RNA sequence: GAUCUGGUUGAUUCUGCCAGUAGUCAUAUGCUUGUUUCAAGGACUUAGCCAUGCAUGCCUCAGAAUCACUGCAGCAGGA
RNA sequence: GAUUAGGGUUCGAUUCCGGAGAGGGAGCCUGAGAAAUAGCUACCACUUCUACGGAGGGCAGCAGGCGCGCAAAUUGCCCAAUGUCAAAACAAAACGAUGAGGCAGCGAAAAGAAAUAGAGUUUUCAAUGGGGGAUAUUUAAACCCAUCCAAUAUCGAGUAACAAUUGGAGGACAAGUCUGGUGCCAGCACCCGCGGUAAUUCCAGCUCCAAAAGCGUAUAUUA
RNA sequence: GGGCGUCCGUGAUUUUUUACUGUGACUAAAGAAGCGUGACUAAAGCAGUCAUGACUGAAUUAGAAAG
């Protein structure tokens, strides 16, 4: 054993440019020996930003990772769009909400179900 | 309810549960290979029984038949791959001569005893299950892991284990905390 | 009126995994049969990975970005089947639906000149109102004034841009077919002898390029050229030649060992 | 694995059943249960009876807006 | 599906396909398609609100409730995925509906993998889970699992008390001519048989055997 | 300009089936058999594997009688 600062190196396996939806899609595997815990998605986002030279580091989209048994590495899917305005357009709301910017959650669906059943009786401008 | 994930049984209990000849052989096999229960022997029975049954069907089939050239070269391939048969044994009549200790020698509990990484076969089963042995820089925590022939070269201590190049384990580390408060 | 497919009752050539959801996209009526098509949601999501789910998949289709036979198809459930030409102008790739020799659908990449024509087999002939004799095709087309030598078993070359039947291929002894049904589906062969048996199914005997003899029903054969060299359309990478199951099993082990 | 074994007699050969035995994605029950993975789950009796909530609704650039609705300075959202 | 050398013998309410039904029984309208039932009309059997004039009900949908039984869970979260519908791509003041379907809670039905220790000279040395937790990761959101006890800097086994049980020890059938008690009693025993004051069989203590996170028993059913 | 011999459809001429058996043609998945593949092993699953993208894989076989 020899103590050194825990280094993250990052690798992209099967890369694809998607001219539809305006993005570059791929799976990204992170090797993190001597790391403590799991690498955060935010820290993978900036290091994948430098490797592809994207102008804004927040236009990278990184969702579900699966850490390998035994440790040492993770592997998840990656998305980098041509524009950040294209990111807010084509990403789902749940991946936007995990990036901060996104629509706040609707009222609980059990409430909107009951109100809509109450309005089935009415006719005028009351509903 | 609409779930189509499959599952079957891997072992079978013997007919005649009290045979004094059988009960003596299986206590030797639990001692010479460090086994938890008789059920780990009984799946090695069913693993080898299924090989002994398919290879006995293929000998009913003639040579230069399609189901014997294909799928008879598959069962000789997995014996050579997992160390069940050495490379001279290529005639398919040697699968009918395989024994239960021929399969039990290929478990990761046995090779870690035979390669020399542990003093006893009960030392090997502890060190597998306590995350010390990596087969191909892959920490394997399963004692019934059947080691291939090509995997024998690369069994070593894990790179994250305290016995390898990892951080020191619990009894040193909780002692290193007690010497720190003083 | 069925509106649902279960993913187990879906065709096996689509290759949808049984553990991902109960349902499969039931293809609408249209050109091709439900048992014998590949709907555009499976092509855009499962064949091509342009879409990760069905929600990204209708962002492509409803926007008007996939063209099946020169016309944009905004339906994820549109039945695309055999001999169809799927263009995409943005990614600049265009494909043809062919059967490969294992019977599955295969996307054969095309040029611009090869992507204008398609080959279509007559299924019925009748006279419409007026005295116009129209030809009914397996892709649902109704060509109104076909070549007067058109019979039912024949093949019309069509050119989907300028909707003009440019050619005809008769169904005779000396022609080469592709088999589009049965155990022999995807195989290409010369025609040897066609056994008539009126009142029942015509049987067609066929010989392959290697010399392998095999038979089908003559409603399953689809004539695609004058001979096996002069095929009118390009075929997948095996070119209708079915290798042995032992020999093709040996070659993958040899290729996997030689790769490492 | 194309396998049986106790029980009729003072002992012996049989016939023949009872009994053991091993399965069940076959149910129920009893005593126990530290970790994980994968799962069935009011079918059987009563297609018996049902409190309450919910389970089928749809709007785009592209059918109909004078809300006495909303911003904005007629254009947009629209119940 | 279960079992099966071969021939067979059984089970199939249940996920896929088809048929039928929506409390029983009819009869219809509308529509391309219904003899539709989270459509209508009527009667029969039950049934809820009423200001007595009247008005309604249909869980063999999903949760639940009472009964019935030997016998079967949450009045849970969500459309993120799979799909269906449709005037409908996503986004922009600007999120279509879905008890279909997922997800989680209960869950020893049945299946996989697997701890309860190792190593050495009375006496020490190492281990790492169960379990606590995170810069976090998963996830629609959590959960789980996976990864981690510094990366400058993360808690922890000793009777490891963090403690294995369930059935047996005459025979079949593996394993006591051990000790105490009772005395054809109490009980055991699938069958044969035990027990009548020295019980290989009961009630117990010890010690063993078998399977083991399992193991008895009962009823079906195959060998 | 004759012979030879085919193809297709139509007329006229006096009749032999069935079981069996060999080959075919058609015959949904899930399930069974099994070919690949270190999901850590396995029960699984159809996936993945390798140094601004490459070779892609999902092989195959049994499935009652009748037609
Ligand atoms: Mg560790
Ligand atoms: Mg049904
Ligand atoms: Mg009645
Ligand atoms: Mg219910
Ligand atoms: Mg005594
Ligand atoms: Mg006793």
């Amino acid at each position: 054993f020899q103590k050194k600062k825990a280094e993250v190196c990052i690798r992209t396996s099967q890369f694809k440019v998607n001219k539809l939806l305006n993005r570059k899609q791929f799976i990204v595997e992170v090797n993190h020996p001597h790391w403590c815990g799991t690498v955060p998605t935010q820290l993978i986002r900036k290091k994948l930003a430098t490797l592809y030279k994207v102008p804004d580091a927040s236009q990278v989209s990184l969702f579900g990772f699966k850490t390998k048994f035994g440790g040492g590495k993770t592997t998840g899917f990656g998305l980098i769009y041509d524009d950040l305005a294209s990111l807010k357009r084509f990403e789902p709301n749940y991946r936007k909400t995990r990036m901060g910017f996104g629509k706040a959650r609707l009222p609980a669906r059990k409430s909107v179900k009951e109100r809509r059943n109450r309005n089935k009786k009415l006719r005028g401008k009351a509903k | 309810m609409r779930n189509y994930n499959n599952f079957n049984r891997v072992w079978k209990a013997p007919r005649r549960p009290f045979e004094k000849e059988r009960l003596d052989r299986e206590m030797k096999l639990c001692g010479q290979y460090g086994l938890r229960c008789k059920r780990e022997i009984w799946r090695v029975n069913m693993t080898l029984s299924k090989m002994r049954r398919t290879a006995r069907l293929l000998l009913t089939l003639p040579e230069n038949h399609p189901r014997r050239l294909l799928e008879g070269s598959a069962i000789m391939r997995r014996c050579h791959e997992y160390g069940f048969l050495d490379e001279e044994k290529d005639k398919l009549d040697y699968v009918l001569s395989l024994t239960v200790p021929d399969i039990l020698e290929r478990r990761l509990q046995t090779i870690v005893f035979k390669a020399g990484l542990a003093k006893s076969v009960h030392h090997a089963r502890v060190l597998i299950q306590q995350r010390h042995i990596a087969v191909a820089k892959q920490i394997v925590t399963i004692p019934s892991f059947i080691v291939r022939v090509s995997s024998e070269r690369h069994i070593a201590f894990a790179d994250a284990s305290p016995f390898g190049n990892g951080r020191p384990g619990r009894v040193k580390r909780v002692r290193a905390k007690a010497a720190k408060r003083h | 009126a069925k509106k649902h497919l279960k993913r187990l009752y879906a065709p096996k050539d689509w290759m949808l995994s049984k553990l991902t959801g109960v349902f499969a996209p039931r293809p609408r009526p249209g050109p091709h049969k439900l048992r014998e098509c590949l709907p555009l949601l499976v092509i855009i999501r499962n064949r091509l990975k342009y879409a990760l789910n069905a929600r990204e998949g209708e962002m492509i289709l409803r926007q008007g970005l996939v063209h099946v036979d020169n016309h944009p198809r905004r339906d994820g459930k549109y039945p695309a089947g055999f001999m169809d030409v799927v263009e995409i102008p943005k990614t600049g790739d265009r494909f043809r639906l062919m059967y490969d020799v294992k019977g599955r659908f295969a996307l054969v990449s095309l040029s611009e000149a090869e992507a204008q024509i398609k080959l279509m087999k007559v299924v019925n002939l009748y006279t419409a109102t007026g005295r116009v004799p129209v030809a009914v095709t397996h892709d649902g087309h109704r060509i109104r004034y076909p070549d007067p030598h058109t019979s039912i078993g024949d093949t019309i070359v069509y050119n989907v841009k300028e909707k003009k039947c440019v050619d005809l291929i008769k169904n005779r002894q000396g022609k080469a077919v592709i088999v589009t049904g049965g155990a022999n589906r995807g195989r290409i062969g010369e025609i040897v002898k066609v056994e008539c048996h009126p009142g029942a199914f015509n049987i067609a005997h066929l010989k392959d390029a290697s010399g392998a003899e095999f038979a089908t029903r003559a409603a399953n054969i689809f004539v695609i050229g004058k001979d096996l060299n002069h095929l009118q359309v390009t075929v997948p990478k095996q070119q209708g030649l079915r290798m042995n199951v032992i020999q093709e099993r040996e070659e993958r082990l040899i290729a996997a060992e030689a790769r490492k």
